[PDB]
Parts: C-alpha cells; structure tokens; sequence
C-alpha cells in the first residue's frame, strides 16, 4: 500500500 | 458545555471538507436546478455528444475518464482524512486500513451531491453525462454506475447539506469495525465525538426533522454492500478485460478487499 503511505506522509 | 466542543468540530471539519472539495452540494445543485449565472453545463446523451463534449473504444474512454477522476477524489478524501482531529495520531497502518475501506463509500456519498434522477455533474460542474446513456452502454460497464444513481436517488431525499456531509463523512472514515485494524480503542474514542457532532448537527440545523440522524446511521451500513457489490464489479472489470488497465492505486484499494 506504499502510494496510500505516500500520499498519508 | 460539551455541545460548544461538538459545534467548534463541526465547523472545523465544515471548513477543512471545503478547502478539500472543490464543487461542494450547494454549488453542484445550483448548476443542477439551473439557479446560477454560469453556462449550463455541456450535455453529453450519446457517443456523438461525447465526441464534441471532449473539447471541454468508447466505454472503456468513459471508465478510464470515471478512473482518473476516482484518484483525484482518493487524494482529496484522503487529505481531508488528516483534517479529522486525531486521524494522523493513529497508528499508520490503521490511517490507511480506515482510508482503504472508506474512500469508496464516501465517494458514493458525495457523487449523489453531483447527481438527480436524470444523470451526473462531470468535470467539475461542465459536463452532465446522463444516466440513460450510461445504461446504454454494453455489459459489464452498461450497470457499473446504475447503482450509484439508484443510492444518490433515495441518499439524496434527506436533503443534507455541506455541513452535515463533513461529519457524516468524518464519521464514515473512522469506523473501527474495519477489517485488519491493530488499535481499534482510539478510533472509537473520536467516531464517538463525531457522531455527538453529528447528532448535534442535524437537531440544529433540521430542527424540522426528526430521526434523520437514525436515517442517517441506516444508510451508511447499506452503504457498506453497495461498496462491496462495486468492488465485485472491479474485480470483474479488472479479469474480463485485457484491454482495460486498472490504475495502481485504485488497485492498493481494490486488492484484499472484500
Ligand atoms: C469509476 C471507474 C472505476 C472506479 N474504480 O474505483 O475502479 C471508480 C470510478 C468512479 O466512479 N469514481 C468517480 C466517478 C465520479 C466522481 C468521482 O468523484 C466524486 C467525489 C469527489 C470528491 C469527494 C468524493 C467523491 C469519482
């Protein structure tokens, strides 16, 4: 789920 | 008391939901009712109103187009997300697992903001695409969005407005009955907050109606099926169609859900 993470930070 | 902390939260999310969504209820129906000294929008009824619609294969250009746009609302909800107090002080991990099974309910919800019996407001309040010419189309994208019209038809009938859209929504995102959640304790702690803020809300704000706040409570749990039939329908797009490419992120979403 790293763009998800990405977009979170 | 208290009910001074409950109508501070309202505002507060009121304000950070119209900083984050740029056509808010009030501007999309008063394009809709026609009540506005804009250009109504360009109509778009068949594949040649389409074609000259573009300046401001078909059914996968129109789900593609639905795609694009299904990111940018990902990106605006997930933003108004870290406006809610206290979102971003939980766990990470929980941040997106509330955020993975949110988004697509509170997109539904909002799209019915956008839509009446007859079809959709499109790029940002411009286009109208009608919902007989989303039927129209064939089979599996012919009732993709059918579903969402007939939600928005009976979702609508409440007659919300902005204000109790922003913690409605709030209150949608941080549901610790979600699957995969590691800290489920604080979560409730602030859902408990907003529906108080709700509550509150509408008693103030429709003093006229009652039990809309129970009404209310009973559409979000049938909201939670219709998102799951939709996700269905994703992963039947996604197999059935080798031509069609399914965004990444529409997919972090998509996968191990439902
Ligand atoms: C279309 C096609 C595929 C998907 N998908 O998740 O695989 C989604 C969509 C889609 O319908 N998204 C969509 C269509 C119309 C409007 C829209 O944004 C509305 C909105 C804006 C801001 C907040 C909440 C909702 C999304």
């Amino acid at each position: 789920h790293k763009i998800l993470h990405r977009l979170l930070q | 008391p208290e009910s001074a902390d409950l109508r501070a939260l309202a505002k507060h999310l009121y304000d950070s939901y119209i900083k984050s969504f740029p056509l808010t209820k009030a501007k999309a129906r008063a394009i809709l009712t026609g009540k506005t000294t804009d250009k109504s929008p360009f109509v778009i009824y068949d594949m040649n109103s389409l074609m000259m619609g573009e300046d401001k294969e078909v059914a996968i250009r129109i789900f593609q187009g639905c795609q694009f746009r299904s990111v940018e609302a990902v990106q605006e909800i997930t933003e108004y997300a870290k406006s809610i107090p206290g979102f971003v002080n939980l766990d990470l991990n929980d941040q997106v697992t509330l955020l993975k099974y949110g988004v697509h309910e509170i997109i539904y919800t909002m799209l019915a903001s956008l839509m009446n019996k007859d079809g959709v407001l499109i790029s940002e309040g411009q286009g109208f695409m009608t919902r007989e010419f989303l039927k129209s189309l064939r089979k599996p994208f012919g009732d993709f969005m059918e579903p969402k019209f007939e939600f928005a038809v009976k979702f609508n009938a409440l007659e919300l407005d902005d204000s109790d859209l922003a913690i409605f929504i709030a209150v949608i995102i941080l549901s610790g009955d979600r699957p995969g959640l590691l800290n489920v304790k604080p979560i409730e702690d602030i859902q408990d907050n907003l529906l108080q803020a709700l509550e509150l809300q509408l008693k103030l704000n429709h003093p006229e109606s009652s039990q809309l706040f129970a009404k209310l409570l009973q559409k979000m749990t049938d909201l939670r099926q219709i998102v799951t039939e939709h996700v269905q329908l994703l992963q039947v797009i996604k197999k059935t169609e080798t031509d069609m490419s399914l965004h990444p992120l529409l997919q972090e979403i998509y996968k191990d859900l439902y």
